[PDB]
């Protein structure tokens, strides 16, 4: 999806 | 429920201070001067690395964690260049006439003539830095302003929780100014002055963004996705 | 200067008295709507509003004290912002609707017929919704609109005199004093006063945003659709 | 020279 997401999750 | 709204003014200040991202370095190549490619290369590389730290900073901004994931995404995609810019401007305060992108990357308006739109965006940033410098902007005020940008810039594109938190940050700002010994009139005047500068920061972001996804013809995949959000 | 000698009450009455009228559009309810005609209606309206805006600016305390080039610059920067906040104010008691004119009321559906219009409409609707929830007062609105005029262009003696910049900020401080005066007059506590003040000024950021995005699309269609000479020149100002 | 200029000037 988006790289932002992953960065927000972890 | 949030925890952020239960914080005191000093608890808010320390929390934001502690959340502050590190100052990153640019690449150590002393080759001077720059091409349009290398100049934009250094800045893009720097911005991309800063974004990783911005996102961890955002999670530490009181109230931001209480938002849904997509609300966090929206606010960051909206405000990322604003947040970078107010950071750059704050860094450059003690360097009149120059932009301190990194401790090893201090640029003036002349070194930007090699790129279309750069001199214009530089002058605005410099004007903002000089403005902050004339107001004697304090670090405790700076972290309040920056978090305000995060929560406010995209709030009108969704909200009550965010406004409650924005109210809390306002209380904190006023608390800081009263602590510094400002009269009541001086307190609201300074509050207004600071917040009005945020309008200009929005302008610089929009103008910079416009150029960025025009010349977006190498940006990192993350930077491309942040940039794609405005197109 | 006179702007710095005015009380809060005198500031308000001066701003209220300077208010431009609400103009009508050429909207013909019989005519089949088209993208070119809708934009034509909005463009013609804005061009006539611009004339009133220019003479309105002269009545804003402190504005006449500035040099002519500074006056030009401030209006070139703020004109769409000022039009937009005016539109948003007129639209407050029309939920889900934008009142461009008394005979031109529009919802977001009627904006889908031009690329980029529905996005701007949604942003404008959100702002009026914000004002409606805040219960924005007319005396506050006129303060906000004049802040935009003096603020939006100020960060762009000397090599571009800095003495002028100080006078503008002094006037800006006076309008801040006026806003606070109004809020205390409305029975708000000190905490409520500075909170509402912040809420109001933060909305100006979004208004800047709408203007920037609107301007961007406007000088992209300058693609056929007829702009007036004044509008054309105001639009050129956001390029070089 | 400028429409806005002339209008501001009258
Ligand atoms: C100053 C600025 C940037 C920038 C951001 C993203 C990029 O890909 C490149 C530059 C910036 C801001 C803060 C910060 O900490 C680091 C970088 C910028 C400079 C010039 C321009 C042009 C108008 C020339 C495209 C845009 C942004
Ligand atoms: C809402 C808005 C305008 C407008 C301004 C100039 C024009 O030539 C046409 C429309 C407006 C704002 C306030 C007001 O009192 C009257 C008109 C506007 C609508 C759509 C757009 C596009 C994005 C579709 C170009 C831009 C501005």
């Amino acid at each position: 999806h988006k790289i932002l997401h992953r960065l927000l999750q972890d | 429920n949030s925890l952020a709204l239960s914080l005191t003014a000093d608890q808010m200040v320390s929390a934001l201070l502690d959340a502050e991202p590190p100052i990153l370095y640019s690449e150590y190549d002393p080759t001077r001067p720059f091409s349009e490619a290398s100049m934009m290369g250094l800045l893009t590389n720097l911005a991309d690395r800063e974004l990783v730290h911005m996102i961890n900073w955002a999670k530490r901004v009181p109230g931001f964690v209480d938002l849904t994931l997509h609300d966090q995404v929206h606010l960051l995609e909206c405000a990322w260049l604003e947040i970078l810019m107010i950071g750059l401007v704050w860094r450059s305060m003690e360097h009149p006439g120059k932009l301190l992108f990194a401790p090893n990357l201090l640029l003036d308006r002349n070194q930007g003539k090699c790129v279309e739109g750069m001199v214009e965006i530089f002058d605005m940033l410099l004007a903002t830095s000089s403005r902050f410098r004339m107001m004697n902007l304090q670090g405790e005020e700076f972290v309040c302003l920056k978090s305000i940008i995060l929560l406010n810039s995209g709030v009108y594109t969704f909200k009550d929780h965010i406004h409650r938190v924005l109210d809390k940050i306002t209380d904190t700002l006023i608390h800081l100014m009263a602590k510094a010994g400002l009269t009541l009139q001086q307190q609201h005047q300074r509050l207004a002055q600071l917040l009005l500068i945020l309008s200009h920061i929005r302008h610089m972001s929009n103008k910079g963004m416009e150029h960025l996804y025009s010349m977006k013809c190498p940006l990192s995949d993350l930077l491309l996705e942040m940039l794609d959000a405005h197109r």
